[PDB]
């Protein structure tokens, strides 16, 4: 087993590290500590760079640095007066913020990092500090809150006005990491601090596809939050996301990675799980970039033979849903490519004219939404598009055999997405679908109930709450009341 | 009102007890009192405490054994007790030196920095461990204002 | 069995004690009684100090002193005019207030102790009397009432203005013991007597970590009482609790204790049981210090092999709950460390974005909240985050198999904590969660019901009681009425 060779690599690197660390335990002065820091920096950079699963070796070195001497002597050097020592300390620290190391500096001396966040001028320091902040924003919600309440976020937002590649790359990743981990409270602060605007120059960059791609992930994650959505639109930065995502290739990462069991790239389950709600979002931009990242990961994971993860992260049904109800090529290409890389069967995009479906379309749709257990019942009862759009809970329970109330609740959840997607040209003379959708996007699903009773924009002013309940099938009272209210207010248009 | 009436300045090593006691005895008298809670592992730096001095009406200095040692030859103004007292003079706050029963100002008056040395000439209260409420009443007299 | 050697230790110490006691039965005058008191004081101090389970020997001596001559001759000497005799009596008594000895002096001559509580000046007496009062506050609710109604509490609150280490240590422990045993009535009196302020200098002390730690326990216990909470906040003393608890190490006590069956430290089940409601409290400070003390005990008990106690004190589920819904590092570290010392499996902190959970998160959460018996049903019915947040009693009973109404009541109790913890960024455009939470913290759980019906801050003014019941699922009428009332009053904001 190759793991033995990793122990050999560790048994080489560890005594060298012990020597280099011991050569920092003495207060040797600026020259001596500069050299000692450069030695450990070299050792751990070399460890990261190993094709022979360098991540494991380097993690072992980061563990050794945590166990012996600790991050403590680094955090002391990080605030020593001589710039060289601070730079060398920051350089080293930025390369060793593994999870447990983040976990330590989150509780010891985080205030030191936020002190350095004010030293914005020296670029070698700035690069290192930005990378540190990036890593620390990946830690926890609390850590993000602390970094955003004090000057930590202000540092990366300031540094977005600089030209330096490494600094900007760290800024993009910092803002993305912050948005993905900081929870509801800090997302709101980021947008209030105009982070969406400050991501614009990084997204609009030329030289580096990954600077653009990281900046785009940040704004996509922010736009997935419904409260801040309107302001991140206002920044204009979302307009860059689809054009970029259409330009790049997901296969790139899986060929930056080498063959066999190379683990130098690839997100863990936590880091993957955070992408899935981008697929589930209503934003086209977030669905595109989420499908991009998850397709890149599908390439990496399929090469590594680690495809199991997507099935319980719940990525698979989400990608199948993107393909099914797709109205956009860029998104569809990525999602289909992802499903193929994962060796899944790929769904046909479903015909939008639901009222005209026959039995065979209903059978197809049931298979895509994962109700294939019910296909036989729907076939035997001969459900077609008109019957499907009008299924009541009673029929679903009694005639089709869907006993479980929770299962019916999931079926109606699916059916409501179909109703909302559907084309009603054969039914709706008065474009009542758009009228409903103009009140509230989630009202558009009631179109076929209204028009099937024979209502229309002219008639609607006369409808009663009981008719919306009984005839048209709008079960929620709040929805009935809003539709009904708007229908009275509309009367200035039917009167002429 | 969110603002403190009184800010308490104390040397972190030796002043904490008498500072806490004065803080409590004034808080019980209904004064809104600020003390920096600075004595912990992370107690390196916080400029905002100078803004707390600026927010206060009155400034108490808890003059205590070995307290003023950090002032001596501090021409650089490195010391927090120096910075605190300096801020109080710069904003001309009502400054109230309270002396522990054992306290005396250093004989090395020239080594006390030029920007704060006048503290040695300010009137103040000699605290006595047995007569705490009487001492506190005398401090309340100083809280009426004496911009020496 | 080592217990035999304890009998040998007793068979040595007891005749020496009989001699020393007999040398106090005669009215020998100040010099003779001073010596006799010093002899018994030495004997029982020596007994406490024995590494060979000194507590058992010393309890046997305290029993012997209760049985022969009694506390009665001590209580007579305790009020003799000569200060030396009172000091020596108080010194001895303070070292022998074992449970049964407290039980005796609670019913005989408690008034003598409260008489001494006025002799506040002589420090040797004050130390001893404070220790006596501390022990007596540990006795019963009635004893606390008596000590607080008369000058007993006033003595310790006065002595908090002194400088003496031993005196202050006893004052901290007295106020803590009083808060933990005195019940609702005396807690209210302590706070009215400004006890929270007078704990400040002891919490803000420098030289002694345990003086700070005992003072912090006192204010944490007081802050757990909802009526007095606002005043103990007002004292500012709570601000000291987390910074202190973050500074110390729970392992300290278990290394002050020696190896093997050392019983010189460690709380009994009663003393442990009183800490658990600190974990269950809403106060961050009380949860921190409760987790601190209970982690220290976990170290001691695991060393002693006595881990059974935590499982039926109900500490285990409470610690698992602190980890699960954690939003604070200091608390989480202590709780995880405690669970590891007790050899329990440690829960992963749960993802706050409940609406985005898939099946695997639901299965994880069910295991943490101890509903693992239902995991199979929730898996088979494919419950995910949206379905979980919307489970009605009917579904829970019929579809998931949760037959027992009491079990459903516990499930909803759990689910309500999750709903209250959750992040609704993907759902709530209008930050209706904060609006609900600004009326009442326990209303925030209704967020997903409101927003899932499509209400929002602008619309809410039009909602009706029936819609809050039927659509949004707010079952309690009082909650409906308050939400609805506030929604009408809000109308000055939707009108513009
Ligand atoms: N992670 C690396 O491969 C890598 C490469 C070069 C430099 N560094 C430096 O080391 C520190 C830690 O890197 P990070 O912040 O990217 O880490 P991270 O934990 O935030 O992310 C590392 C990625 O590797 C995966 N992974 C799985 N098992 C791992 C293991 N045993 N060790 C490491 N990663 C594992 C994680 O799931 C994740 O996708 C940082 O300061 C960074 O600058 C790390
Ligand atoms: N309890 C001691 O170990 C100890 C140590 C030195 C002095 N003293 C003195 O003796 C008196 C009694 O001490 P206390 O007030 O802390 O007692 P306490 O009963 O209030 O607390 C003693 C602790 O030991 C535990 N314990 C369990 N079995 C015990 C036993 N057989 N004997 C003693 N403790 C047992 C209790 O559960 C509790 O956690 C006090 O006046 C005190 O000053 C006792």
């Amino acid at each position: 087993g190759a793991g033995t060779e990793v122990q050999d690599a560790l048994e080489r690197a560890l005594p060298e590290l012990q020597q280099a660390l011991s050569a920092l335990k003495q207060a040797g002065g600026a020259r001596a500590v500069g050299a000692g820091l450069a030695e450990v920096f070299q050792l751990v950079e070399e460890a990261w760079l190993l094709p022979a699963v360098g991540r494991e070796v380097a993690q072992g070195l980061c563990d050794a640095i945590r166990l012996d001497g600790g991050l403590d002597l680094l955090l002391r050097l990080l605030q020593a007066p001589e710039l060289e020592t601070r730079v060398q300390a920051a350089r080293l620290l930025e390369q060793i913020l593994v999870a447990e190391n983040r976990d330590r500096v989150a509780r010891i001396g985080l205030g030191v990092i936020l002190n350095l966040a004010k030293e914005r001028e020296p670029v070698e320091l700035a690069r290192s500090v930005a990378g540190i902040l990036e890593h620390m924003f990946k830690h926890s919600e609390e850590t993000c809150q602390r970094l955003v309440a004090a000057g930590g976020l202000d540092a990366v937002l300031y540094w977005c006005r600089r030209t330096d590649p490494a600094l900007l790359r760290h800024c993009a990743l910092a803002l993305g990491n912050c948005a993905l981990h900081g929870g509801q409270a800090v997302q709101r602060r980021m947008v209030e601090k105009r982070a969406a605007e400050w991501l614009f120059p990084l997204a609009f960059s030329k030289e580096d596809e990954l600077l653009r791609l990281h900046a785009c992930l940040a704004v996509a994650v922010l736009a997935t939050n419904k409260e801040v959505e309107r302001e991140v639109e206002r920044s204009g930065t979302l307009a860059l996301v689809e054009p970029l995502v259409a330009s790049l290739d997901p296969g790139r990462f899986a060929r930056c990675l080498v063959d066999a069991s190379d683990t130098s790239q690839g997100r863990g389950p936590d880091d993957l799980q955070r992408l899935v709600p981008l697929l589930d979002s209503n934003r086209l931009e977030a669905q595109c970039i989420g499908a991009f990242y998850l397709c890149a990961e599908a390439a990496i994971k399929s090469l590594q033979g680690k495809t199991k993860v997507f099935s319980d992260i719940g990525a698979i049904q989400s990608l199948k849903r993107l393909v099914s109800y797709s109205t956009n090529g860029t998104k569809s290409a990525l999602a289909k490519r992802a499903l193929r890389l994962l060796g899944e069967e790929v769904p046909r995009p479903i015909l939008p004219s639901v009222p005209s479906w026959k039995e065979a379309e209903v059978q197809t749709w049931l298979q895509q939404i994962g109700f294939s257990k019910y296909c036989e019942s729907f076939r035997e009862q001969q459900v077609d598009g008109d019957l499907l759009l009008r299924l009541t809970e009673e029929e679903l329970q009694t005639d089709l055999g869907m006993k479980s109330g929770i299962t019916r609740k999931r079926f109606f959840r699916e059916l409501t997405e179909l109703k909302t997607f559907a084309n009603y040209s054969t039914c709706d003379r008065s474009n009542l679908a758009d009228w409903l959708g103009s009140l509230d996007p989630r009202f558009r699903q009631y179109t076929y109930g209204l028009v099937s009773c024979g209502l229309d924009r002219s008639l609607l002013h006369r409808v009663s709450e009981q008719q919306l309940l009984e005839d048209c099938g709008i079960h929620l009272g709040v929805h009935r009341a809003r539709i009904l209210t708007a229908a009275r207010e509309m009367l200035h248009s039917p009167l002429p | 009102g969110d603002t403190p009436d009184v800010f308490i300045s104390y040397r972190r090593s030796t002043g904490n007890q008498l500072a806490s006691l004065i803080k409590v005895l004034l808080q019980l008298r209904g004064y809104r009192v600020f003390i920096d809670v600075d004595k912990l592992y992370a107690g390196k730096f916080d400029s905002s405490l100078l803004k707390n001095i600026q927010a206060a009406k009155h400034f108490i200095l808890v003059l205590t054994p070995n307290s003023l040692d950090r002032l001596l030859n501090d021409d650089n103004c490195e010391d927090w007790v120096h910075k605190e007292l300096k801020c109080a003079f710069e904003h001309q706050k009502n400054i109230i030196p309270i002396f522990d029963t054992a306290f005396e100002f250093p004989t090395k008056e020239d080594q006390i920095p030029n920007d704060i040395r006048m503290i040695t000439k300010y009137n103040g209260v000699k605290w006595v461990h047995d007569y705490q409420d009487a001492c506190m009443a005398k401090v309340v007299r100083f809280i009426t204002g004496e911009l020496n």
